[PDB]
């Protein structure tokens, strides 16, 4: 099988920047001159889109923003300039050998002004205790870079036990961030704590963004 | 204009049996070789089975030989997989791409040219389970408010806000499994003149347990 | 990030009044002058009213003089228009959009930098009324159904399919006026195969009548 | 009042190309050297946003493929070159004086191929039929122009008396256009007629599109 080996993972490129994604095989993949190695764009909730084929073709309708390059064994996909629409996940592939492989997938995004977070805290609510469960909700909203450490203080201690966090993919129209993170705990055991908080650092600030509530 | 839709996805069982189809239109069916192609958060894409124009040639990934069947109804425009014998590892975003040629010069270059939404098979014991939906209520000119929905099986849930009038400001967080239950939280931003005066109401919808339940949130108090 | 956002449209009756609400953020609003411009099919885009950041200067177009009011609370971050004998000319989408200024070489250039998504404001004596949903059903690999919401007032109406699952190959058309109601279609084109065999529905909304009803779309027989 | 002329009214530009809209103004714009002139875009649902201010000048954000120019009385805005995101309507303003004035507004679409529409008939339900009503509704679905010839024929006769039309904007992923047309009759005169036809005469075919149902 050829191994198809794409890097970085991520990128961040400001807008008006040239983007360049790396894609490497493990055995050539050009028979003869021809090198079949394509492209391929995908924004989330969306099914692929051909942007590249044979290492260096447009797709249909693709602009000449997209270019890309190589030969045998390293290929690249370049983008001048990168614009608002490009962040997505960027994957590359070879059709010369079956099976057919794709490589990790590059995910390019925008890299935008930086942006501190819009931390909200929310205790559990009357039904959810009335039910013995008690989930305590923060959000930290419209951020960048993604790039956080979000922790929990139940009065004054680090809590690690009992949470899950959940980021969203970069905003179409923000380029930034957000994220949910919830920690449960039992009517029982949220009834013997008095202070809740939700703490997050960022780089663009020292301090963290520290909400908090006493039940 | 090319058009593949699929269809068929759910929850399977470990074990179990599933067929996708793929419904085509704006080309001559006939003439294209087709592709499934698969992709899970631990697999990108991931080729599965190739099938001719005519099938007299069929190719299918190691991980899938001997329990999946590409196959075609040329007539009825529609290809399809059968899925046998599913592990949680079948558990995937199902597309089908058509293999397109381009009349190169220099010999007809085949790409898949035009994939389709996809279907999600997600292969699971774990129970179906309707969620819960709770309102989180608000402790400047804007305030954030939200629902949680939580212990709901399998994905997806649809979570709108206001019936769909609350659009602008609405963050909906993917959903995270703990312990085969997914828990997901939803948050709109709205003028604080706006709460509590008129009302915001999250709309949440669990197709899989047929339970659908709009939750206003009320102040605290 | 400069954030606007607009409150308090709604249906009113000729000669009658409401006040609009613009909740700013992301900046200093008590450093920038701000503005209302309005939009209809009959107008484009049209200014209404202008406000320095102290309210020291404001400028109203001649349509709106002696009627609308426009004002500030710098402390709530809240800048406000006060319509008085509304009339059916004045029915259009508000926008308050904020007067940012450009640190030029020749010195500071003001321009409206940044808009909200507005509020939309109907003058209208015709009476508030539910729609009547009737379901769309079929007389091809791909089958469209539909529904159409006829009869009702004001705009608008909120229609999903399947509550939101079926979101891809969706078309819903503009609603037209004939003798003061409303009347829409949405389209929903799906595999052959799902129809009939797994439910399709259009889920549709009207808040000014409080009216929320699903159909069904059923085979005729 | 300055009085802001746009032209043309409509384009259609096919990807690629180079799209200039024209602004022209009543009375001088620029005060001196500095001219007023400021363009926006609108996109579907969307707030206008600041695409060029001062004549010339980028606004934040704003793609080099956008640009600028004109003096005193006329201004233009160029893009080159036309991508799948443009369509939008782009409007001038001037700044110079008060009133504030837009002009009318140019609505920019991608000439995208030709596309015969997709024509789907529906006969009364029975629900409304129920009620006394019978509307009996047609949708050309996907095509392009969107100049399109949407006629009804009851047993043969053409019937003007009676009819809506309405389009869906430019699709965004798709440059296409949609369109429904509602026969409505009453129950009774619905019930006097036998055939109901709908048809659609597009540049696509020299023939309309029939579609009909026998009530």
């Amino acid at each position: 099988d050829t191994v198809l080996t794409q890097s970085p993972a991520s990128l961040a490129v400001s807008l008006g920047q040239r983007a360049t994604i790396s894609c490497r095989a493990s055995e050539s993949v050009d028979y003869y001159g021809k090198s079949f190695m394509n492209w391929f764009q995908q924004k989330p909730g969306q099914p692929p889109k051909l942007l590249i084929y044979a290492a260096s073709n447009q797709g249909s309708g693709v602009p000449a923003r997209f270019s890309g390059s190589g030969s045998g064994t390293d290929f690249s996909l370049h983008i001048h300039p990168m614009e608002e629409d490009d962040s997505a996940m960027y994957f590359c592939q070879q059709s010369k050998e079956v099976p057919w492989t794709f490589g990790g997938g590059t995910k390019l995004e925008i890299k935008r002004a930086d942006a501190a977070p819009t931390v909200s805290i929310f205790p559990p609510s009357s039904e959810q205790l009335t039910s013995g469960g008690a989930s305590v909700v923060c959000f930290l909203n419209n951020f960048y870079p993604k790039d956080i450490n979000v922790k929990w203080k139940i009065d004054g201690s680090e809590r690690q036990n009992g949470v899950l966090n959940s980021w969203t993919d970069q905003d179409s129209k923000d380029s930034t961030y957000s994220m949910s993170s919830t920690l449960t705990l039992t009517k029982d055991e949220y009834e013997r704590h008095n202070s809740y908080t939700c703490e997050a650092t960022h780089k663009t600030s020292t301090s963290p963004i520290v909400k908090s509530f006493n039940r | 204009d090319v058009q593949l839709v699929e269809s068929g996805g759910g929850l399977v069982q470990p074990g179990g049996s599933r067929k996708l189809s793929c419904a085509a239109s704006g080309f001559t069916f006939m003439r294209f070789g087709m592709h499934w192609v698969r992709q899970a958060p631990e697999k990108g894409l991931e080729w599965v089975a190739y099938i001719s124009s005519g099938s007299s040639t069929i190719y299918y990934a190691d991980t899938v030989k001997g329990r999946f069947t590409i196959s075609r109804d040329n007539p009825k425009n529609t290809l399809f997989l059968q899925m046998t014998s599913l592990r949680s590892e079948d558990t995937a975003l199902y597309y089908c791409a058509r293999s397109g040629g381009i009349e190169r010069y220099d010999g007809t270059y085949y790409v898949m040219d035009y994939w389709g939404q996809g279907t999600s098979v997600t292969v699971s014991s774990a129970k179906t389970t309707p969620p819960s939906v709770y309102p989180l209520a608000p402790g400047n000119s804007m305030v954030t408010l939200g629902c949680l929905v939580k212990g709901y099986f399998p994905e997806p849930v649809t979570v709108t806000w206001n019936s769909g009038s609350l659009s602008s400001g609405v963050h909906t967080f993917p959903a995270v499994l703990q312990s085969d239950l997914y828990t997901l939280s939803s948050s709109v931003t709205v003028p604080s003149s706006p709460r509590p005066s008129e009302t915001v109401t999250c709309n949440v919808a669990h197709p899989a347990s047929s339970t659908k339940v709009d939750k206003k949130i009320v102040p605290r108090d």
